RNA sequence: GCCUGGCGGCCGUAGCGCGGUGGUCCCACCUGACCCCAUGCCGAACUCAGAAGUGAAACGCCGUAGCGCCGAUGGUAGUGUGGGGUCUCCCCAUGCGAGAGUAGGGAACUGCCAGGC
RNA sequence: CCGACUUACCAACCCGAUGCAAACUGCGAAUACCGGAGAAUGUUAUCACGGGAGACACACGGCGGGUGCUAACGUCCGUC
RNA sequence: UCCUCCUAAAGAGUAACGGAGGAGCACGAAGGUUGGCUAAUCCUGGUCGGACAUCAGGAGGUUAGUGCAAUGGCAUAAGCC
């Protein structure tokens, strides 16, 4: 019938930025719905609850890809 | 004791004469022999724990295993699954003597070869042939169930071999004597 | 098989071991010989080992794979890192249970003074 | 015997195969798989006419380009959609 | 007619018609119905087209239709006002781009084929080329 | 130097399949188990003590490219910026340039430690 | 018929070729966007705080679209 | 009023009486940890288990599962004991 229904989302994507200042933990990719094609691996243990991956210390942040299933990894490591 | 006579006689033989095997353990070994039986849709019967119990632990005290259906497809009225499914495997060298009293009902009498049950012949690795009569009754009264109990028995070896479809028991289940 | 449910066992362990980037105490147990190895935490280079299909060892013990050759070469790992200077290794279950000869493997690691 | 003479191309790319196409001709390549690929050009309309004798793509043909022959088999013929033109022609080296 | 019999959701956006054509050559038959141009065949004047075709070669050799119409357009009847939801369907069309082969044709020689074919080319409201000879 | 075991790096050029090869060097089958632990029953699974036998399965190595996988130069589609013709589309200058296919590549390489020669 | 069945249809399925998708992706641009280093230019344009507003009825054209009939000097969006 | 996809132009955001669906809960385990296991489907032998009820092997990689819509994820399976 009438099918005018949506639903309010705010931020689904990546913001890491790598040289900004910002003390330790930061949102790098935040309501990425998601936990294994973007783990966490540099910097200790990412991915808490609702998966934002979040930073451990100071320092840029690295995108690579490794495993055997070819997913992504966020790690950040300092200076 | 039992497996290592049953490896004393017409094994061994099996290597060299018909099929030549490079290794002792190239012949397909007798590995676990399974029962599975066919009880239905009724859970309100209680025959079925006892006669596991009577068809495993005829010389032990062993316990069957049931599972309800996790697979959970079927048409029929019930989706998530009673236990239907009671699996039972033997133990040990109770195996060999489960096949030795099996063999030794089957060949002296025609009762357990009554006709021709051994028709089908595998060489898959799997053979099954529904028994529906018994073996050894632990308890004086050999027939005090009313059921005719057509549980399937499979025998998990490769059967290329046809030693086992003419010695020990043949397609047309004929004891022959001289 | 065994080993793909083995090293599938070990995944979580051996994981988290390299994701807190923590010194490992790997074990290998076969039915004729039992083996150990430290390693360091980047994984690819490790610091010392000890089995018993090393003479070292095995001379002293009439079965290699036994609850006290376990024994033995755990206070043979736990010796050789004391005097290499290395503590605090973390014991890698490695998908085995943590029973019988690696029970006894840790035990022996535990009373020749290597920490946890 | 159906020998075709072509030019080495001057240039390479978008605008260039377009100028081409405007001005009578077509790119072409050859290529053989154990020497470097050789990029040409030639008349649109002899092409055309060897091309409608269906013996194109069965012989090998020689190709005169800059004085040295080399002899090659018709790979694959990339075609106008709605013209009885095409565009490009592929040589695999025989 | 000349519909899905199934289709994951009703109705499906206008879009608009992409560049080029896609699958030029003839590939079953000998000869086809080479576009040229944009439009949109609906499935009413691709069954017109197919039955003059049929009937001008009286049932020898075989047809092959190429294109599908997959695409529901959605007429807005007479006297109702703009808004209030989308209209319901009335046809079901093709897109078309310039090369697609819509038809094909094999075992009916050169002059019955391009016979059926101006029959055919009568009928659409598409243009037609001419590259007539033997497949290989 | 050769052959194995463990942990890694890179993640199919690293995979599947065919044919061959190694046996208390090693590895894996194997005997027994109400000794410790275990089976929603089962010493197939997991453990313990081990002695016979085996390379059969499995593992590892080498030829096999039959398929997986990688895959260029070109061309094509597209597009950023200027300009032009217009039934909804396209062209020209310029920069960037696919995807699918094609020629082909390809049946790995390398690090630390331990064992037998 | 546990042999005359197994054809003049699906051989459920599977293989080869050809298409089609905003709510398909084993691929994947140009651009935009975020963050670094460098020169040159720009009345520091950028950011913060404080005083004072206006405005919250927009229109056409190009490009990307939803709707409409790829109708409208139609309507609703993104960008100039 | 609140979720999911598309329109939405490969950062976010982005309208319509635009196109499709869901929520106003549930669970003291369906939360935690430790320990374990791998699916949907095809086939041959087998009980009036016939195409599917329970078997036993190969193929077959998640084509099933997520308490409930859709999307994004899973082998550390977040799935199951």
């Amino acid at each position: 019938g009438g099918s005018t229904r949506n639903g309010r989302d705010s931020e689904a994507k990546r913001l890491g930025v790598k040289r900004f200042g910002g003390e330790s933990v930061l949102a790098g990719s935040i309501i990425v719905r998601q936990r294994g094609t973007k783990f966490h691996a540099g910097a200790n243990v990412g991915c808490g609850r609702d998966h934002t991956l979040f930073a451990k210390a100071d320092g840029k942040v690295k995108f690579e890809v490794k495993g055997p299933k070819n997913r992504k990894f966020i790690s950040i490591e300092a200076e | 004791a039992k497996l290592h006579d049953y490896y004393k006689d017409e094994v061994v033989k099996k290597l060299m004469t018909e099929f030549n095997y490079n290794s002792v353990m190239q012949v397909p070994r007798v590995e676990k022999i399974t029962l599975n039986m066919g009880v239905g849709e009724a859970i309100a019967d209680k025959k079925l724990l006892d006669n596991a119990a009577a068809d495993l632990a005829a010389i032990s005290g062993q316990k069957p295993l049931i599972t309800k259906a996790r697979k959970s497809v079927a048409g029929f009225k019930i989706r998530q699954g009673y236990p239907i499914g009671c699996k039972v495997t033997l133990r040990g060298e109770r195996m060999w003597e489960f096949f030795e009293r099996l063999i030794t009902i089957a060949v002296p009498r025609i009762r357990d070869f009554r006709g021709l049950s051994a028709k089908s012949f595998d060489g898959r690795g799997n053979y099954s042939m529904g028994v529906r009569e018994q073996i050894i009754f632990p308890e004086i009264d050999y027939d005090k169930v009313d059921r005719v109990r057509g549980l399937d028995i499979t025998i998990t070896t490769t059967a290329k071999s046809d030693e086992e479809g003419r010695a020990l028991l043949a397609a047309f289940d004929f004891p022959f004597r001289k | 098989d065994k080993k793909s449910a083995r090293i599938r066992r070990a995944t979580r362990a051996r994981r988290k071991l390299q994701e807190l980037g923590a010194t490992r105490l790997v074990v290998h147990r076969t039915p004729r010989h039992i083996y150990a190895q430290v390693i360091a935490p980047n994984g690819s280079e490790v610091l010392v080992a000890a089995s018993t299909v090393e003479k070292a060892i095995a001379e002293q013990l009439k079965y290699t794979g036994n609850k006290d050759a376990a024994a033995a070469v755990g206070k043979a790992v736990a010796e050789r890192a004391l005097e290499k200077g290395i503590k605090d290794v973390s014991f890698d279950r490695s998908g085995f249970q943590y029973h019988g000869r690696v029970q006894a493997l840790a035990d022996a690691a535990r009373e020749a003074g290597l920490q946890f | 015997m159906f020998t075709i003479n072509a030019e080495v191309r001057k240039e390479q790319g978008k605008g260039a195969s377009r100028r081409l196409r405007a001005a009578n001709k077509f790119p072409a390549i050859i290529y053989g798989g154990k020497e470097a690929p050789l990029a040409i050009e030639l008349d649109h309309d002899k092409v055309m006419n060897m091309q409608a004798k269906a013996e194109f793509y069965s012989e090998v043909l020689t190709i005169v380009v800059d004085g040295k022959e080399i002899k090659v088999k018709a790979q694959d013929v990339q075609r106008h959609p709605y013209k009885p033109k095409l565009q490009h022609i592929d040589f695999v080296r025989a | 007619m000349l519909q899905p019999k199934r289709t994951k959701f009703r109705k499906m956006h206008k879009g608009r018609n992409r560049g080029l054509a896609q699958g030029t050559d003839v590939s079953f038959g000998s000869f086809g119905l080479k576009a040229v141009g944009r439009g949109r065949l609906t499935a009413r004047q691709i069954e017109a087209a197919r039955r003059a075709m049929t009937r001008a070669v009286k049932r020898q050799g075989k047809i092959w239709i190429r294109v599908f119409p997959d695409k529901p357009i959605t007429e807005k009847p007479l006297a109702v006002r703009m808004g209030k939801g989308k209209g319901n369907v009335e046809y079901w069309v093709a897109l078309i781009q310039p090369g697609k082969v819509l038809y094909e044709m094999d075992g009916v020689p050169e002059e019955l084929a391009r016979e059926a074919f101006k029959l055919a080319a009568a009928k659409l409201p598409i243009k037609t080329t001419f590259v007539t000879k033997t497949v290989m």
